């Protein structure tokens, strides 16, 4: 889109994608890991 | 050079991760705080 | 070699200048057309046309010109100043050629 | 029986790892026949349990169903190689996942089994999470 | 710039998220689902 | 440790390296003296208080032994075998690790890191098995 | 904004399934489009483009049914608001071209998000993700201040 | 450029009045017992220093750039979160030391093994991915 | 394993992906965009590890 002269407003697409994508991935996968591992720890302790 | 760099990436990430959890789990009372239940953070409001 | 390898020709280069040839393909096309024009003698007659959606002549020539050292220069200069924009129509470029 | 079939899986796992870019021709011939030998033994190991334990008790076991899939997949690959030579996926390597059963002898089975139990419990949630994550990629892909 | 901007912020993000996941586990609706999971496992052990 | 950081790698015959070489003799001498008295106070034989029983003692033993052996090869002829003596000089990088045992709070942090490895070891084995499966599949797809 | 209650007819289960099917079809149609430089179109582009009236008409019809049944509690739901703006922007571009309306085609990218509105199960999962990142906004305020300070220093 | 510099003189004057006004009100000693007051005092002293020299480099006026941090105290939850984590890094000094030793040991091994590699090599081929050991990276 | 470890750290995998899709046959050179279905290998790999 033009260059540095006219296309600098298009960096917002990339900034939003990497900023949101970086932490959305962390939120989704860390929540999966924490919840399922914490369940397994309590579930194991209770049976013992 | 294969062992030099491959082991460094594992050890640097592992040691840095242990630093993160040590700092996180030191303030774990604050991170899991609830506004309803009294906490040390509330007591500063009494001082002012 | 070119003189002894074939007989005099009546060549009509048909260049596609629709939108999709924009960028590298256009530079390759112009270089290819120039290099093809270099393989033409004075016994050979050539004219270059282009088509995006309506065919037109690239240069002032309208019918066919012998490949002099100067007619070829005119054609090369005209080819080096074409731009890509439109939707290809083969039935209108071939009916022109 | 339990340890003997498990030792066969270790040999099969080793066999698929030896393959390299320029392996000697004698190695290729040995591995070509060895795949059929290993495939035959595991298909027979399927049928012994099927007749020994009954068709219904065998299939209802979750572990045995996984063995079925790799066995069926292995048959699919060999016929696929003849029809369209040039492509091999090494589906037989998935049999190496049976080595995780060795954790039963250790004290660590309870922790590992419970993690899989909890993952299968919330399978509906995990699939929905990946779909929503996939949807936002599609929206950003369409915007790009 | 890297230490403060990248490694220190990553530490807070893990810290804040981990605290939130701990609080979410002890929610009433989430605890009941786990209690159902624990009972269902106890049946399977005895049934086997 | 600071001496190992000043040394010039590019210039083997740099004036600085010549000066630092004399310092290497002294530091080995100090480590030799503390080694023998630790062997004298304790026992080499495995009488449950053995000097070789403690793991860090082997680590101390390696550093001093490599320095002494490196002198023997250099002693006979200075440049008869440059390759192995250059390899032995690298063992000096273990000097900073001798700090961990002596400092109480540094050892405590070290034990916590080792404790974390023990907890995640069982998952680490599962991680490598899954990565092994992907590696074997990737070989079949893109070999050659 | 309706004629109070006068033979108002509500929905039945196949209706939302038909809506779901047409949304999936629209997503496939969007995924089948190829963009070529400098006003060049592929032959399939015209065939894909002429399908837009059908999709927009179906969406307008379902929005009309919901708006008359609820009575314009339609805009109370956030998902319906997103549905309404999708319908509105489409009609402006589809009907009439006097103003510059190539930009308004970019709003079509949000149509796959109508899968979340249609399927109530996905809404509950989506609530879980956004709930956790509410605290993270305060981290972003620290991040912006850190970037601002280092940008000034780098500027100097 | 001159207009921007003029506004600096206006602000550094007012920011000096606040220090003068607080010191008299709080007292010489009590005022100098608060961390922000010294931080404010060193900032005004640094900025006023450069101005006189110009008439008779100012990178220490970037301490004035740090004045924006004072706005953080208004937002409570950010201030507590930032302060608590900073205090935790002070209570764990040896954990940071272990990371420093890993960098130390791996640095010395690199110098002895990979130090000899030459960097002056450059050619028209210029396979930049091939050669990453350069004047800057070595 | 070394190549996959590089991809796990995230550095340079776009080039590894480009080489993977352009591969044609054993002992034969690349051809651009030959096997574009091999992208599924790296997408599944990222999800897991
Ligand atoms: C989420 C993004 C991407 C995710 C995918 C990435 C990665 C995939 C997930 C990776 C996380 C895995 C973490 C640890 C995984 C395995 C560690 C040990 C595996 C393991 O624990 O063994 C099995 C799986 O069987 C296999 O041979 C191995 C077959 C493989 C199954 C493991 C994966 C299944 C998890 C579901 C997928 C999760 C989704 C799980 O055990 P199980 O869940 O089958 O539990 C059974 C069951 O309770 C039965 O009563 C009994 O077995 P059978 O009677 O013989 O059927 C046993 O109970 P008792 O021992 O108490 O009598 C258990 O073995
Ligand atoms: C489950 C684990 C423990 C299995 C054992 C590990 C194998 C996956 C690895 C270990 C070492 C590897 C070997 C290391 C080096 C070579 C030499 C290589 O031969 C050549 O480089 C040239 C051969 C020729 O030209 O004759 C062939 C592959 C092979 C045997 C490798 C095959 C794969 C091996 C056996
Ligand atoms: C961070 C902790 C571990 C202490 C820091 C250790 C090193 C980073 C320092 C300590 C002493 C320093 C050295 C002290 C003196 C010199 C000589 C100085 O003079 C020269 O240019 C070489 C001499 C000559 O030209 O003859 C060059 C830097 C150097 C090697 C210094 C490089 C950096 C060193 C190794
Ligand atoms: C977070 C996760 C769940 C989302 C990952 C997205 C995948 C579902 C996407 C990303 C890359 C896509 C692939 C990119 C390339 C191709 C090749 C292409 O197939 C062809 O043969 C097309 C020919 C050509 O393009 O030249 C279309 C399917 C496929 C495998 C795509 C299938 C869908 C994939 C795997
Ligand atoms: C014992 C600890 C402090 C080790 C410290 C040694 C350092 C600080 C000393 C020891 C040997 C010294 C070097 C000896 C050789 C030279 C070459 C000479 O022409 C200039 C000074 C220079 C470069 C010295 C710099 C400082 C130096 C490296
Ligand atoms: C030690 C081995 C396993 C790899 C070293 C760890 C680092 C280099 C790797 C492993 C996990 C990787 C991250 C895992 C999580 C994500 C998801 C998203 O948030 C951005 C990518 C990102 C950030 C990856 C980038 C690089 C990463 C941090
Ligand atoms: C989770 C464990 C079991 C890992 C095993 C799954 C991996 C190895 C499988 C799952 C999906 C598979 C891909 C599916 C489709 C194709 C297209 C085909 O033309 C080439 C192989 C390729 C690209 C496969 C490669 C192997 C693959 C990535
Ligand atoms: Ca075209």
């Amino acid at each position: 889109q033009g260059g540095v002269q006219g296309g600098m407003v298009f960096s917002i697409y990339f900034i939003v994608l990497t900023l949101f994508g970086n932490y959305t991935l962390l939120n989704v996968f860390l929540a999966i890991a924490v919840d399922n591992l914490a369940n397994a720890q309590e579930l194991t302790k209770d049976e013992q | 050079a294969y062992f030099y760099f491959v082991s460094f990436i594992f050890l640097c990430s592992f040691l840095m991760l242990n630093l993160f959890v040590a700092v996180i789990m030191d303030n774990f009372e604050y991170l899991t705080r609830d506004s309803s239940i009294l906490g040390p953070h509330h007591l500063d409001e009494y001082v002012r | 070699y070119i003189q002894g390898a074939a007989s005099p020709k009546d060549m009509l280069i048909l260049v596609d200048v629709s939108g999709s040839v924009s960028g590298l393909t256009l530079k390759l096309i112009r270089t290819s057309v120039s290099e093809m024009l270099e393989t033409l003698s004075d016994d050979d007659f050539v004219n270059v046309a282009s088509f995006n959606s309506n065919a037109q002549d690239v240069s002032c020539f309208q019918h066919l010109v012998q490949a002099n050292v100067r007619n070829k220069k005119v054609l090369k200069d005209a080819v080096n100043n074409i731009t890509a924009k439109g939707i290809t129509d083969y039935k209108k470029g071939f009916s022109f050629a | 029986f339990y340890w003997t079939v498990l030792s066969l899986v270790a040999l099969n796992t080793l066999c698929v790892a030896i393959v390299h870019y320029n392996q000697p021709e004698w190695l290729s011939d040995f591995l070509y026949y060895a795949e059929f030998i290993f495939l035959g033994l595991f298909m027979s190991e399927m049928f012994i349990k099927m007749y020994g334990l009954g068709t219904r008790p065998y299939f209802h076991s979750s572990f045995n169903c996984f063995d079925c899939g790799v066995i069926i997949g292995s048959i699919f690959e060999v016929i696929w190689a003849v029809i369209k030579p040039g492509t091999s996926f090494g589906i037989s390597v998935l049999r190496a996942l049976r080595l995780l059963r060795i954790f039963k002898v250790t004290k660590y089975w309870a922790s590992l089994r419970n993690l899989v139990v909890s993952l299968l419990n919330s399978m509906k949630s995990i699939i929905s999470l990946l779909f929503l994550l996939f949807l936002f990629i599609v929206v950003f892909a369409l915007l790009g | 710039l890297i230490i403060i901007g990248s490694f220190f912020m990553l530490n807070l993000v893990l810290g804040v998220l981990s605290g939130e996941f701990a609080k979410e586990r002890e929610r009433v609706e989430n605890r009941r689902a786990f209690l159902k999971l624990r009972r269902q496992q106890q049946i399977e052990r005895e049934l086997n | 440790s600071i001496a190992l950081a000043a040394e010039d790698p590019v210039q083997p015959n740099a004036p600085r390296n010549n000066v630092l070489r004399y310092f290497d003799y002294v530091f080995t001498g100090v480590f030799t003296f503390e080694m023998v008295i630790k062997m004298i106070d304790l026992g080499l034989v495995l009488h449950q208080g053995a000097y070789f029983r403690d793991l860090w003692n082997i680590l101390d033993f390696i550093v001093v032994s490599g320095a002494l052996v490196a002198f023997a090869f250099t002693g006979n002829s200075k440049g008869k075998d440059i390759n192995t003596i250059k390899s032995l000089r690298v063992l000096r990088v273990l000097r900073p690790l001798k700090t961990i045992k002596r400092l109480p709070k540094l050892k405590a942090v070290f034990d916590c890191v080792v404790n974390s490895l023990k907890n995640v070891f069982n998952i680490l084995i599962v991680y490598m098995l899954f990565m092994f499966i992907f590696a074997v599949v990737a070989v079949q797809l893109f070999k050659g | 904004v309706v004629r109070k209650y006068a033979k108002k007819i509500t929905e039945w289960p196949p209706f939302e399934y038909m809506i779901l099917a047409t949304i999936i079809a629209n997503c496939i149609v969007l995924a089948l489009e190829q963009h070529l430089p400098d006003d060049d179109k592929t032959p399939m582009s015209e065939r894909l483009d002429d399908t837009e009236p059908y999709f927009i008409g179906i969406f307008c019809f379902e929005a009309g049914i919901k708006i008359i049944a609820l009575g314009f509690s339609y805009l109370r739901n956030g998902w319906n608001v997103m549905d309404f703006v999708v319908v509105l922007t489409g009609i402006l571009a589809t009907v009439g071209t006097e103003f510059d309306l190539r930009t308004l085609r970019a709003v079509r990218v949000l149509r796959p998000l109508k899968l979340v509105s249609g399927i109530p199960s996905l809404q509950v999962v989506l609530k879980s993700i956004m709930k956790a990142m509410i605290p993270l906004l305060q981290i972003g305020l620290l991040l912006f201040f850190a970037i601002l300070i280092f940008a000034i220093i780098g500027l100097e | 450029e001159n207009a921007l510099r003029v506004f600096n003189i206006v602000f550094t004057s007012l920011f000096s009045l606040e220090c003068v006004l607080k010191v008299m009100a709080f007292g010489i000693l009590n005022y100098f017992r608060d961390a922000w007051n010294i931080f404010d005092f060193v900032t005004v002293l640094g900025s006023i220093t450069d101005i006189l020299v110009t008439e008779f480099l100012s990178f220490l006026r970037l301490f004035r750039a740090a004045r924006l941090i004072k706005l953080l105290r208004q937002g409570y939850t950010i201030r507590i979160l930032l302060w608590t984590f900073v205090q935790s890094f002070k209570a764990l000094p040896y954990v940071c030391l272990l990371i420093a030793m890993l960098f130390f040991i791996y640095a010395i091994i690199g110098m002895q093994v990979f130090g000899n590699i030459g960097i002056d090599v450059e050619d028209e081929d210029s396979d930049e991915d091939e050669f990453q050991i350069t004047e800057h990276n070595n | 394993l070394l190549t996959l470890f590089t991809v796990s750290t995230g550095e340079g995998w776009p080039q590894v992906l480009k080489h993977s899709v352009d591969a044609t046959f054993e002992n034969q050179g690349p051809s651009p965009g030959y096997r574009m279905e091999m992208s599924i290998f790296y997408v599944v790999y990222f999800v897991v590890f």
